[PDB]
């Protein structure tokens, strides 16, 4: 099932093994996203239209995690009998394979990319996010199928201001991940009279282990910060394996009442959805992709031990990520057929050197199950974001829809009705400061321009909000006016 | 000259190098780019490690009877350029080929050891790809934190001292000075943002925490640095940590200047600590003190005369015609004011040591013992890897040694700035083995009087306040009592209830009385 021959090949890095290669606990994505993977390929197969007579193969190879990132590559790299000579120029290499659909994690991406570019080989990601690949001169041939993370951020700003939250506390964990995302959403809450109260970075743990004191002391210490400030809003940047700790304390304690603005890595997770203690802490709201139906793939898929485990949660959830390898094959053969000059009926076969497909590539166009698919000058497509609630009834799912993000226009849009949990489902609030009454001005407090004080003003003045409105004017000539009063009366 | 002839000198064990010799002034074909101009500071490196291995094979007690060779190369400061030598590095010995396998010891490769790159960046790319391998790389200038993990770079040393050293120091001076109350920035690239991760932990651990915590633009080509100037003068703070690269400061003090900035107490990494560039800003001597720290070590006294011996040697028509019996085509044309800018650099040491380092390795690993020294067939690459964890190695009357994490130890010195007219100097305050000795009775601060700088939070407020929480972590309280108006009601909720008509209470009241 990892080999088929064909005319042209293709590379693949999944990760099907992740907590040798055979030694860890087994992980169910990898093995849907490559059976998405095959069966892509089998259907351009099948198809007489998009490459009449040009078989297509694949070759795949796990990569644990960040454990095996060398030796696929030199492997890919090697016109046969595993050998690859050394040369100054590679214009006339013809590899093993046309083009790799790159690895998961965005560390082994810019691992894998540092090799390929001297050979100009193409590569697609299907699930790294970072902005730090967005510079194409240190990465020539790297394209990516999934939006970055500045959308991510703007999906968060957004759903900040259209429910008026100005008072919020950020989490993050000790890593590259999120220190860059924890930056990057504090510059652009800058920009938008937005106010952190404080930030806190998650010691590194993971489950099936035993802590230090210390440990324990500093997850006391954040909770018991968390429990004393008047902000309700909390956004955690960090990987699952590490907050089971973290919920278990705050069950400990009786924090209750609060809107846990998730992110991409825990958004959809299983194993921290089932501990069901969780529900009675507050609303949970995640970012994610948007899932497209891809006809006739249970067919191909059912037909291990794993996937019949969680073959419920497979057929309400999986659905998120395999678009994206889906998308990637197809633009692949397009390109192919494109460059090879085919026709409706009509092949050539010719020689093609891995450099010249990626010509090709970046000006694709074409539509998929009513999606369009081309090329940013940076190398990405727009594919909706979406916003999803835990909900905890078994009957229907349990990540419910409840927005739509739109790349290509910054703007969240299709908003529907979400369950709180104040009294009588009213909107839960967080500000620092109450606004002022009629007449009184402003009396900053602190560092936060969001947090100020009110003060009435004394008979001779007035306050115009039009002008100044952290002092009023003193009211001239003969008009008169007295307590609380932005109108005189001469 | 005859230079570019003598990198590669043949023997029974062969040591690779990566030096940054050349410098570079839109991808179309897969190409090997190519750069011309010449830079000294590579050149010098280079004759340093050179210098090294000959003194290695005239001495007699180091590997007795066996010879050592080289083969440099260059980077240009670019993965790409870098990556081929070090694929080239990497083969079967006599061939134009590498091969594909499943692990190490399939493996023939025809060098021993590698004298890694100067930069952090492409020691970061270099290191993953020859830890598959365990090939043995000893840098002589990466200093950065995040090479320090055996689970990434099982195969990796360096002699020059880690970034957490200085940090750990500033920290303790921070902390014995009495100034709990501080204001932390950073450079834009992974260097500062790495500091900035270090530095929040290591203070959070010993009573200090921080006010603002922000990054320093590059000079890539201004706005934002008003933006963090203004920060910082919204919190009251007598001390501004500065861990940057050396552009960014100057930047940022090039601003200040222009403006009226009040005098701070500036702590200062090691890039900017020395630079002629800052420390020639007309003004520079309104902004306040000046503090850091500076390693101790030794420095070849016998470079200088050795550059001018060889390349007058260099001129020798003879030589080249037996020389003879490129990866630098631009270094056969240059004169002695071309690299006499740099003939006291620190880190010919560093070279110096790495290859001596080595050396001594695989003097242990072959059981060599004084004069003769034992037949066995030829040693592998991964074989040096268990004698160079815990390694005493002499090098000019120092002893030195590795440690699991691969680093070595060296000391420190404070480093301040005096003015004598408009040439400030470098004076010596303190010590820092492990821990910080400092002397105060030679400090001349910048205030009137000549007083230590005060910047102080309060961590418990006194019973009968309310307390505001401030801090990027919340740390410190800023105390207010109310005035005989009002109660406390609670120690939380910081807002005072007004008394009652019939009650009567003073200021500092918890509640009014009847």
């Amino acid at each position: 099932d990892f080999y088929l021959p064909g005319d042209y090949l293709l590379g693949g890095l999944f990760s099907l093994h992740a907590n040798m290669c055979k030694e860890y606990e087994v992980k169910v994505i990898g093995y849907n996203l490559m059976q998405a993977m095959r069966f892509a390929v089998e259907e351009i197969n099948n198809d007489s239209s998009l490459l009449p007579g040009v078989l297509l193969g694949y070759e795949i190879v796990d990569v644990c995690y960040i454990s095996n990132n060398v030796q696929p590559v030199l492997y890919f790299l090697a016109h046969e009998d595993n050998l690859l000579p050394i040369q100054e120029d590679y214009s006339n290499y013809i590899s093993r394979v046309v083009a790799v659909i790159g690895p998961d994690n965005s560390e082994s991406v810019m691992t894998v990319a540092n090799f390929l570019s001297l050979f100009l080989l193409p590569q697609i990601t299907y699930s790294a996010i970072s902005d730090e690949l967005r510079d194409k001169v240190r990465f020539p041939a790297l394209l990516r199928t999934t939006p970055s993370a500045d959308h991510h951020i703007e999906a968060m700003v957004q759903l900040m201001l259209h429910f008026r939250w100005n008072w919020i506390i950020v989490l993050v964990s000790s890593d590259t991940y999120g220190r860059d995302n924890g930056q990057l959403l504090g510059e652009r809450v800058a920009r938008r009279d937005i106010c952190i109260a404080f930030q806190e970075t998650l010691p590194t743990l993971q489950p099936n282990q035993n802590m230090t004191s210390e440990e324990r002391q500093r997850l006391v210490t954040i909770v018991d910060k968390l429990q004393q400030s008047t902000a309700r809003v909390v956004v955690v940047f960090s990987p699952d394996l590490t907050l089971y700790h973290f919920f278990n304390e705050v069950l400990r304690q009786n924090f209750t009442g609060a809107v846990w603005i998730a992110s991409e890595s825990w958004a959809i997770d299983p194993v921290l959805h089932n501990l069901t203690e969780l529900r009675h802490l507050g609303t949970f709201l995640g970012i994610t992709i948007q899932s497209v139906p891809i006809p006739g793939f249970s067919e191909f898929r059912e037909w291990l031990n794993a996937t019949l485990s969680f073959n419920t949660i497979l057929r309400l959830s999986g659905e998120r990520v395999v678009y994206s390898v889906y998308s990637a094959v197809y633009a692949v053969a397009h390109a192919l057929h494109s460059l090879l000059g085919c026709d409706k009926s009509t092949c050539t076969k010719r020689v093609v050197y891995p450099w010249q497909l990626l010509e090709e590539i970046w000006k694709v166009n074409f539509t998929l199950l009513d999606h369009q698919i081309f090329f940013d000058p940076q190398g990405d497509v727009a594919l909706h974001l979406e916003i999803v609630q835990w909900q905890w009834d078994r009957s229907q799912n349990p990540f419910q829809s409840v927005a739509s993000y739109y790349p290509l226009q910054r703007q969240l849009k299709n908003i529907q009705d979400i369950s709180w949990h104040t009294i009588n489902n009213t909107i839960p609030m967080s500000m620092c400061s109450k606004r002022c009454q009629s007449g009184q001005k402003k009396k900053p407090v602190g560092i936060h321009v969001c947090c100020f004080e009110c003060i009435d003003c004394l008979p001779g003045t007035f306050l115009n909000h039009t002008e100044d409105e952290y002092e009023c004017q003193a009211c001239p000539n003969n008009e008169w006016s007295y307590q609380s009063e932005t109108s005189c009366f001469k | 000259l005859c230079l570019s002839q003598q990198l590669r000198m043949k023997g029974d064990y062969v040591l690779g190098g990566l030096f940054p010799l050349g410098e570079a002034e839109s991808r179309t074909r897969p190409s090997s780019p190519v750069c011309t101009r010449f830079s000294s500071n590579g050149l010098l490196w280079a004759l340093a490690m050179k210098m090294a291995v000959e003194e290695i094979n005239n001495k007699s007690d180091l590997l007795p009877g066996l010879r050592l060779g080289y083969d440099l190369f260059d980077t240009c400061s670019e993965p790409v350029v870098a990556m081929k030598p070090s694929l080239m590095f990497l083969a079967k010995a006599g061939s134009r080929d590498i091969a594909a396998y499943c692990n190490y010891t399939q493996y023939q490769p025809r060098v021993l050891a590698v004298i890694g790159p100067h930069s952090s960046e492409l020691a970061m790319v270099t290191g993953k790809f020859f830890s598959f391998f365990l090939m043995p790389q000893v840098s002589y200038g990466a200093s950065m934190e995040l090479l320090s993990a055996r689970e990434t770079f099982p195969s990796f040393f360096r002699t020059v001292p880690s970034d957490r050293v200085q940090l750990t120091a500033a920290a303790e001076l921070l902390q014995e000075f009495g100034w709990n109350w501080v204001a932390a920035l950073g450079s834009d690239d992974e260097y500062g943002r790495q500091g900035l991760s270090i530095f929040s932990a290591l203070a959070a651990a010993r009573g200090i925490c921080i006010a603002h915590e922000g990054l320093v633009p590059l000079p890539r080509a201004l706005g934002k640095v008003q933006d963090v100037l203004h920060q910082v003068n919204q919190s009251s703070v007598q001390v501004v940590l500065l861990f940057a690269s050396v552009h960014a400061a100057h930047a940022l003090f090039n601003y200040s200047i222009s403006s009226r900035l009040s005098p701070k107490v500036w702590v200062a990494s090691e890039a900017w600590l020395t630079s002629d560039l800052v420390m020639g800003l007309p003004g520079m001597a309104q902004m306040g003190t000046v503090l850091g720290f500076l390693q101790r070590g030794a420095q070849l006294h016998e470079f200088p005369q050795y550059v001018k011996t060889h390349l007058a040697l260099a001129t020798d028509p003879a030589f080249c015609s037996a020389l003879g019996e490129q990866r630098c085509p631009q270094c056969d044309c240059i004169t002695l004011q071309n690299v006499s800018a740099g003939l006291n650099h620190h880190q010919t040491f560093s070279v110096y040591a790495a290859v001596y380092s080595v050396a001594q390795a695989l003097h242990n690993t072959l059981q060599c013992n004084a004069s003769g020294c034992p037949a066995q067939d030829p040693v592998k690459p991964w074989q040096l890897l268990e004698n160079m964890y815990n390694l005493t190695f002499h090098v000019g009357g120092l002893p030195l040694r590795f440690d699991s994490s691969g680093n070595v130890d060296m000391e420190y010195d404070l480093k301040l700035w005096v003015w004598q007219g408009s040439v400030p100097r470098l004076h010596d305050v303190g010590r820092f083995n492990g821990s910080l000795r400092t002397e105060r009775l030679k400090i001349r601060w910048h205030t009137s009087d000549n007083q230590k700088p005060v910047s102080r939070c309060s961590r418990q407020c006194q019973e009968g306040q309310v307390r505001r929480v401030k801090g990027f972590h919340s740390c410190c309280y800023d105390c207010v009592d109310c005035e005989a108006g009002s109660y406390r009601q609670n120690p939380d909720d910081i807002a005072c209830t007004f008394c009652g008509q019939d009650e009567w209470s003073p200021e500092r009241s918890t509640r009014c009385f009847r």
